[PDB]
């Protein structure tokens, strides 16, 4: 959450402006004058610079859009309203409307624009649908207002007087009870309101019950509550004279305009009542908010300009393996959509998360910080999207900072260290420690008595390497651990507040980036005679960092819009992008466009994903490029890095030296690649040579496509061997011919029936395992698909004897099928099971004929023993029914 | 359902009407001439307030948790506020038959036998309008507009905010059927108005309805309870009663409905109004039949004097078969749901529904009356399209309810009982000692398996298309929550100590046990993976090896795949099971082929790569080409080729195949170790010449100096 | 399919073999590719070391040979010397292009670059 101005846009012959509306849907500013002037402007400078002048005398003092519909409305001093569409590129007025009794205080229209109240000073309200009057248009009583508002159901209609009330109506003149306020108590003189915004929820809420309106007073004082609440944050603000609110386009950011006595401000809050900071626009006065549709940007009114302010919001987004994690809300579902979106496959994992306080990676993990219905949750989770460890935590997940083996979570006065994997699993050792507690070099367990002692400096910030473990707090003091083993080693009270740490991979130096975005450097281990120093870098609208995970001096800041990349403070040429570091690592620093992303957060294009080249490796490349390989492996040599000699490698294999390459292949200690050179050199034909360096860098459609070119169909079918796609080698073989085309494509259909049958994919592999010819696995297909007559077919199928038939005579008991059981049995040539399974199934007829045939003869006595249970029962019918079915009719 | 007492006291008069705090803390009553305050959670009388001089007959709180007032046979009315002290009064030309107060503006609204009387909390008197008749009932609208008044002549007067009657509902009979009880529909959204809250000086007196979609349920004296718009139009027909109405009321969303009086009992109806069952039987006439604001906790004063407080418990009925989930929804309704495209589908019943059983294109559910028989018709393994296919018309009375394709099942004590879908009974098993669970395992359509177990411990496995049932095990304690692996070859067993014990169903013999189930799932889809739930703890274990247990809220209803199923409160939810921990368990046991089988059910591609790399160093090279096909690693593909045709050709070495795997992940070092052990110096002498790395090169010069 | 096809005369062999296999099978001969002399099957016309098909003899069958390479004067194609020697004893035209061929027209190639050399390059 960092902000700063970026534009500004001069109104000609220097009029004031009284509103601006940023129109969400389509990026239209529509701006309102001093002197009738009534502008609609455009973006990407100025696109749809226009003078919609048509009426609008006097001035103009409310402008609010319709979004659906896309419908501007707007009033005079002498009101005068016009609604305008867009017609032809540009705005003309579609209807106009005038009462003669008063001004237009207000215009709202409804959460789904079919709807506009109109509310004048003299207390005459008037609603009207898209063309006429819809219901009413009441005259109220002796009060005069100034505000009007709709609800998410669009049922209440919650008005502000002059004097400082706020009534709560019922869609029509029914005056419901007056809102009780409870943000103004030791206020003594008049009140007006001047702000009320209700984030009518259509992009999800930050929280399942999350303050939706907010009212705030020209005196200072704001509360954000919830429908009628009684119990509501509450907010004081040095805002003389407020001059307006605007609720985020997600209802997560709340922006307070006004200025203090001293000098214009914009601040911004939390729906819940926790500040973020101070924008102190220039000019005279702010006159009016509008933010973006994506909240990225904030148009505000000064003068006869409108100044832009950028807008960095804080995504819970992480980067795990190749997987970027992102989150956001959704007006249908109550809880977080966390996309695990992996980019290696251009695949998606969508879960939905309840709590959802935090996202952080590190390795090929996430940790997801959440609030459970023990009391909060932190979810380890693979980069996939599957939990693979919930662990149950008591103190509150604010700052969470996830090191490979550790996780550190803490709250506001205590931090609680965690062990969830050993350089390989779960060796949870489990501590809790307060700030002020100077744990010793080890230790009592689980002890959580710690965690409501309170604190006068609590914690901002906290992260954690590898070895130590840096705890910031409000007063700019860091306190510093060894992580392993937690014991207070250092305290060093810097200068801010921080927001963000990151230390470098030595463990030696700490990159702070402070509340307003001042990015410093400190030096743990620099002794000064002091124990750490500063390093004199300090930046200043620095708002994400990163350092290299292979070199202590590389590192990656971006500054409004532009990345920097240093190498022991020495900044290089900035780079045009608005990213996040994903990683920086091997000369390259991966990036995405979150900003893109989010605002199509269903299908996010593998086009966001955006690859640099730090110096060093950009200007190998380029020399590689200018002169040929031998100089430049000359110059690389130079310079030595592992990174480089695999770019001079692999640049040498396309050029088919085979010399170079292998050189540069011993200097990255690379054996793979020094014997793959030794083969292709083996190798004695290019085109086949130029075949193979194509299927080294995994274009393997390329090597196929190259080897039917060259007429070899032979090795396109190795290579899609050599690989699993079996569909190719069955495509494939339709056409041309082969030295072993049978044996070849029963290989291809048994691996796909493999293939499906793996996935628990059955009546697709069982579609295969029959062009080719494979019994003991289709035999499990058709068991696992209940198709008993196809087991019934496969068993008839087969020869008088096989390793088959007894399985399938097994299963076939199982199910029940006595019949098909004792034909497999004695197609097995194993009667004495035949007759066991008739005994064992009751079926005491064929137990009786297969005995006098194959001659056993020892099931006369398992009949009278099993009657002469059954007798002891008192069945004596269930005996007649047997002795019947066993043909021992005499008994 | 099942409602259980948790306290009952008895006064000595009649409770004639009842108030609950908004909070749920304490609820008064209104016995004789003094109103007694209880607390809800235990009971204990706290105050007898003393303020009316006869009996109070009515009581009712302010929805804020402030005031409550209460009119009394004195013909005065006492508005007391919390903590208990009267602070304001009015009076009456007859008794005070009932008081209510406004949901939004707390305008309290008491009427008496000849007139009725508004008084908004600001206002400094009492407006009173004349009525036509007695008035028994207020009931105050959920927006706080409008007012119906239920009066003895069989008719009910909405008025407004101001008196002016609005509209007028004549129900049929006049003075025949006496109106003795209302109430709103409370669902709406001023539901949420009030949930977010935080010397007695007597008061002077002073002398569209179309668009609206609001219920007012009436309780007649007719026996009769009808359902009224605000337009005075009717919604349906009424419902016949056997006995006369005293209290008519609603849980807190308005789903369900509270019905006493003249029986000495009260019942549980549906919205529509259909019964649904008994929460309490009396001794006396039900006078009052309030419900708790925000539970569902019920408490019914009588004639007698008792005073009963139930919770009402709602019993989750249910059935699961595979991928597709049935459970009864509103009491009413079955809610079918896919567990793989979650597209729901309700089925309408009208009728408590007391049974679910589901099975592939079948579903039974035991209405209090009949069964209905439903089908999927279409051959689509996403079909939803239920259709009825039977109506057994009987009243059944059975423990469980199974079906299968072309039979419903009843167990009933020691019956198992076997019905065609006409009603016609086929067969029929006695058991020993009391079927305790009863589960299809599949089968052909006509001739499926059962699986029974007992109280006895004994568990069998009962076959529908032959009368005897097939001994599988003879345990020690009760069984219950039996379960079979996907292939048939091993069954689970939960026995009344938690203790989940596995049986492999064929030899008799138990392979482990496990101390605490109250749930057991097994894999549907991989026959070694199990699940099992007790304790609030889930548990999945890969073959005999240690449990993967989380947090769980709820009891395991399913495992398909990848994905188990809990039920908690009626919610059905899907937990991922984490495979990489089956995987590295079973890959550290050096089990490759059943490592690769837990993985293909889903992992990422670091774990692939793992198991891969571990194969390869184990020396199994089809499971290894399998995952790293999965990875597509031509690198590695291609020396597993090179292998396998060295293999193949006749070189037989296991130390040479290890070597060259060292040599290729990095090693330099083990792979030279296992280059000499093999008898090969050569070719570590060629790998670090190759790399350059001739320091190394010194060492493994073990042939000499023959160039 | 081919079931109840068998000649009667051999369903007793084909039913005998398969009720008692015999996985005893003699291993075929590695003889070196003629490109880069790698040992492959003699049956195997493809090697997996140069990725090159090799020329399968004509009186055989099996993949050529340098030390043992011939070609029929009429057909031009390649024949193993000893093999077709061996084999023109017993048939008086060749195999391939079925013309009058005696052991006497075979002259042993040394130099076999000719039909060596890859049609890509060439
Ligand atoms: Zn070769
Ligand atoms: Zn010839």
């Amino acid at each position: 959450m960092f902000f700063y101005l970026s534009k500004k846009i001069s109104i000609p012959n220097n009029v004031k402006l009284q509103c601006v509306s940023w129109n969400k849907e389509q990026g239209f500013i529509a701006c309102g004058g001093e002197d009738g002037l009534l502008k609609v402007l455009k973006l990407e400078s100025n696109l749809s610079m226009n003078q919609t002048l048509e009426g609008h005398s006097g001035s103009v003092q409310v402008v609010t859009w319709n979004e659906q519909y896309q419908k501007l409305t707007t009033s005079d001093e002498n009101g005068l309203i016009i609604v305008w569409m867009l017609y032809k590129g540009s705005w003309i007025e579609e209807m106009i409307n005038n009462r003669n009794k008063s001004v237009v205080r207000s215009m709202s229209w409804n959460a789904d624009g079919q709807k506009i109240c109109i509310v004048y000073e003299d207390g005459a309200v008037i609603v009207g649908s898209v063309d006429g009057n819809r219901i009413w248009g009441k005259d109220l009583k002796g009060i005069q207002l100034s505000h009007v508002t709709w609800s998410a159901d669009s049922k209440v209609l919650l008005f502000g007087m002059a004097n400082g009330e706020i009534h709560i109506y019922d869609n029509q003149g029914n005056f419901m009870i007056k809102m009780k306020l409870s943000c103004l108590v030791n206020v003594t003189g008049a009140i007006s309101i001047a702000g009320i915004h209700w984030y009518h929820g259509t992009e999800g809420y930050v929280e399942p019950d999350c303050p939706c309106l907010a009212v705030c007073f020209d005196n200072g004082r704001c509360q954000i509550m919830r429908h009628e609440n009684d119990q509501n944050p509450v907010l004081i603000d040095t805002g003389m004279y407020v001059v307006g609110i605007q609720w985020n386009h997600m209802g997560s950011v709340l922006a307070v305009a006004g200025f203090q006595k001293a000098v214009n401000i914009v601040q911004f809050y939390t729906p819940f009542g926790e500040h973020l900071g101070t924008l102190k626009v220039p000019g005279k006065e702010i006159s009016a908010l509008s933010w973006e549709g994506g909240g990225l940007k904030i148009a505000l009114a000064v003068d006869s300009f409108i100044y832009f302010a950028n807008i960095r919001p804080n995504y819970k987004w992480g980067y795990c393996s190749n997987t970027v994690v992102y989150a956001y809300t959704r007006p249908d579902r109550p809880e977080y959509c966390v996309v695990f979106w992996d980019t290696k496959n251009n695949e998606k994992y969508v879960k939905y998360v309840k709590g959802l306080i935090s996202i952080t990676t590190c390795g090929d993990f996430c940790i997801l910080a959440t609030k459970a219905d023990a009391t909060f949750v932190l979810v380890l989770c693979n980069s996939i999207g599957t939990p693979l460890d919930p662990k149950y935590i008591d103190i509150v997940p604010l700052f969470v900072a996830m090191t490979k083996t550790h996780v550190i979570a803490a709250s506001k006065e205590a931090f609680y260290t965690w062990q969830y994997r050993v350089a390989s699993r779960k060796e949870g050792r489990e501590r809790i420690y307060h700030v002020d507690d100077t744990p010793s070099g080890s230790m009592g367990v689980l002890d959580y008595s710690k965690t409501i002692q309170g604190t006068r400096d609590p914690i901002c910030a906290i992260t954690a390497s590898d070895k130590i473990l840096i705890v910031g707090r409000e007063s700019g003091t860091i306190q510093r651990y060894s992580l392993p083993n937690v014991g207070l080693i250092q305290k060093y009270s810097l200068n801010c507040r921080a927001y963000q740490l990151s230390l470098n991979c030595n463990s030696s130096r700490l990159a702070i980036i402070d509340i307003s975005g001042v990015l410093t450097f400190f030096d743990l281990d620099a002794r000064v005679t002091v124990v750490g120093e500063l390093l004199k870098l300090e930046r200043r609208d620095v708002w994400d960092m990163k350092w290299a995970k292979d070199n202590p001096d590389l590192f990656a800041m971006m500054e409004k819009t532009r990345m920097y990349v240093f190498r022991n403070l020495d900044p290089e040429e900035p780079i045009q992008t608005s990213g996040y570091i994903c990683n920086f690592e091997d000369l390259e620093i991966k990036s995405v466009l979150l900003d893109e992303i989010l605002k199509d957060p269903e299908h996010p294009n593998k086009d966001y994903l955006i690859n640099f080249e730090i110096r060093s490796l950009r200007d190998s490349r380029a020399l590689i490029e200018k002169v040929g390989i031998k100089d430049a492996s000359q110059f690389i040599e130079d310079n030595p890095h592992p990174r480089l000699w695999r770019l001079l490698a692999e640049a040498a294999l396309q050029k088919l030296d085979l010399y170079t390459a292998e050189q540069a292949f011993v200097r990255c200690k690379d054996y793979q690649g020094i014997k793959f050179v030794k083969r292709l050199g083996k190798l004695l034909s290019e085109s086949m040579k130029q075949a193979e360096v194509v299927g080294y860098f995994g274009r393997f459609e390329e090597a196929e496509r190259t080897y039917l070119e060259m007429d070899r169909r032979d090795l396109a079918i190795g290579l899609r061997l050599k690989l699993g796609d079996w569909f190719r080698v069955l495509q494939l073989l339709k056409t041309g011919s082969g030295d072993a085309d049978d044996s070849l494509l029963e290989q291809a259909n048994n691996a796909i029936g493999d293939y499906f049958a793996d996935r628990q994919k059955w009546l697709n592999a069982v579609q295969y395992y029959v062009q080719g010819r494979n019994q003991e696995r289709l035999a499990e297909c058709y068991y696992m698909l209940e198709d008993y007559e196809g087991l019934e077919n496969l068993a008839i199928s087969l020869p008088e004897n096989h390793k088959l038939l007894p399985e399938i005579a097994q299963m076939f008991v199982r199910v029940g099928m006595c019949e098909q059981a004792v034909t497999a049995f004695l197609k097995c040539s194993q009667p004495k099971a035949a007759v066991d399974t008739c005994v064992h199934l009751n079926q005491w007829n064929k137990a009786v004929e297969l005995a006098k045939n194959h001659s056993m003869k020892e099931i006369g006595s398992l009949l009278a023993r099993y009657a002469s249970h059954l007798l002891e029962k008192n069945k004596t019918l269930d005996a007649i029914e047997l002795y019947r079915k066993a043909n021992y009719f005499f008994d | 359902m099942r409602a259980v007492l948790t306290w009952r006291d008895k006064a000595e008069h009649c409770i004639n009407d009842i108030a609950f705090k908004p909070d749920g803390t304490q609820l008064i009553l209104a016995a004789g001439s003094r109103l007694l305050v209880y607390d809800t959670s235990d009971g204990t009388l706290l105050q007898p307030l003393k303020g009316h001089k006869d009996t109070v007959y009515c009581v009712a709180y302010a929805k804020d948790g402030k005031r409550f007032a209460s009119g009394s046979a004195d013909k005065s009315v006492i508005i007391w506020t919390s903590k208990l002290e009267g602070i304001l009064k009015y009076t009456h030309n007859d008794a005070i038959q009932c008081v209510s107060y406004n949901p939004i503006t707390h305008q309290l609204a008491s009427c008496s036998s000849s007139d009725f009387g508004l008084w908004s909390p600001e206002q400094k008197s009492v407006s009173k309008h004349k009525s036509s008749s007695k008035i028994i009932c207020c009931s105050w609208t959920n927006d706080g507009q409008y007012l119906a008044l239920g009066m003895f002549n069989g008719i009910i007067s909405i008025r407004n905010k101001n008196g002016e009657e609005k509209v007028k509902i004549e129900r049929p009979g006049g003075s025949l059927s006496p109106i003795w009880s209302i109430c709103w529909n409370p669902s709406s959204r001023w539901e949420s108005f009030w949930m977010n809250r935080e010397k007695s000086a007597v008061y002077s007196s002073q002398g569209n309805l179309e668009e609206r979609n609001d219920i007012l349920a009436v309780a007649d004296w007719g026996q009769k309870v009808s359902f009224y718009q605000l337009s005075g139009k009717q919604i349906g027909k009424d419902r016949a009663l056997n006995f006369d109405p005293c209290c008519i009321s609603y849980f807190t969303k308005g789903e369900y409905i509270l019905l006493g009086g003249s029986d000495k009992q009260v019942s549980l109806f549906t919205k529509d109004g259909v019964r649904l069952g008994t929460v309490g039987e009396q001794n006396s006439w039900v006078w009052t039949c309030q419900a708790k604001p925000d539970s569902n906790y019920v408490v019914v004063g009588c004639q007698d004097g008792t005073i009963s407080f139930y919770q009402l418990i709602f019993s989750t009925v249910h059935g699961l078969y595979k991928d597709r989930y049935a459970y009864r929804d509103s009491m009413t309704d079955v809610i079918v749901q896919h567990l793989i495209t979650e597209q729901k589908v309700r089925i309408k019943c009208k009728e408590l529904v007391k049974k679910i059983a589901i099975y592939r294109n079948r579903l039974a559910i035991q209405l209090p009356e009949k069964i209905l028989i439903y089908e999927l018709y279409s051959e689509d393994l996403s079909d939803m399209h239920y259709r009825v296919k039977e109506k057994i018309i009987k009243k059944f009375e059975c423990n469980l309810l199974v079906v299968c394709a072309n039979h419903i099942i009843l167990c009933q004590e020691k019956r198992l009982q076997c019905l065609s879908f006409s009603g016609v009974k086929e067969r029929e098993w006695q058991m020993e000692s009391l079927i305790r669970y009863i589960k299809v395992i599949g089968g052909p359509p006509g001739r499926e398996g059962l699986l029974v177990g007992l109280k006895n411990g004994q568990i069998l496995k009962i076959f529908v298309d032959n009368l005897f049932a097939i001994v599988l095990l003879k345990q020690a304690t009760a069984v219950r929550c039996l379960d079979m692996s996907a292939s048939r070859k091993k069954l689970a067993v939960v026995d009344e100590n938690d203790t989940c014990l596995v049986y492999d169903i064929d030899t008799k013999e138990l392979l482990f046990q496990e101390p605490n189930a109250n749930s057991v799932a097994w894999n549907t889809q991989c026959e070694d993976m199990l699940c099992f739930s007790g304790g609030g703890y889930l548990n999945i274990k890969a073959s005999t090896f240690p449990v993967h247990r989380q947090k769980l809220q709820g009891f395991v209803v399913g495992y398909n795949g990848s994905k188990i199923f809990c039920l908690h409160v009626f919610s059905i939810s899907a937990v991922e099971v984490p495979q990489s921990a089956p995987m590295y368990q079973y890959l550290d046991r050096k089990l490759f082929k059943e490592a690769y089988q837990i993985a293909c059910l889903g992992v990422t591609d670091t774990d692939w790569r793992e198991l891969a790399m571990e194969a390869l160093e184990g020396l199994d090279f089809e499971t290894a080409k399998k995952a790293f096909i999965r990875v597509q690693d031509l690198r590695y593909l291609e020396l597993i080729s090179s292998i396998e045709e060295r293999k193949k050709r006749g070189e037989t070495n296991n130390d040479l195949f290890l070597a060259d795997v060292f040599s290729y992940q990095g090693k330099f070092h083990e792979a030279a170790k296992l280059y000499k052990r093999s008898g090969h110096e050569n070719l570590a002498l060629e790998m670090y010449t190759d790399l350059c790395m001739f320091e190394y090169a010194k060492d493994f010069l073990g042939s000499g100096d023959p160039k | 399919e081919y079931r109840s096809k068998i000649d009667a005369k051999y369903k007793k062999k084909i039913e005998g073999m398969v009720r008692r296999p015999d996985i005893s099978e003699i291993e075929e001969a590695t003889t070196p590719c003629p490109f880069c002399k790698f040992l492959l099957p003699e049956c195997e016309l493809l090697c997996p070391g140069c990725k090159n098909s090799i020329p399968y003899c004509i009186a055989t069958g099996r993949h050529m040979l340098k030390d043992d390479w011939t070609v029929c004067p009429h057909c031009d194609f390649p024949a193993l010397y000893s093999e077709l020697k061996i084999m023109l004893n017993t048939e008086s035209t060749c195999p391939m292009c079925s013309e009058r061929l005696n052991a006497a027209q075979l002259k042993k190639i040394s130099d076999c670059t000719q039909y060596l050399r890859t049609e890509e390059e060439l």
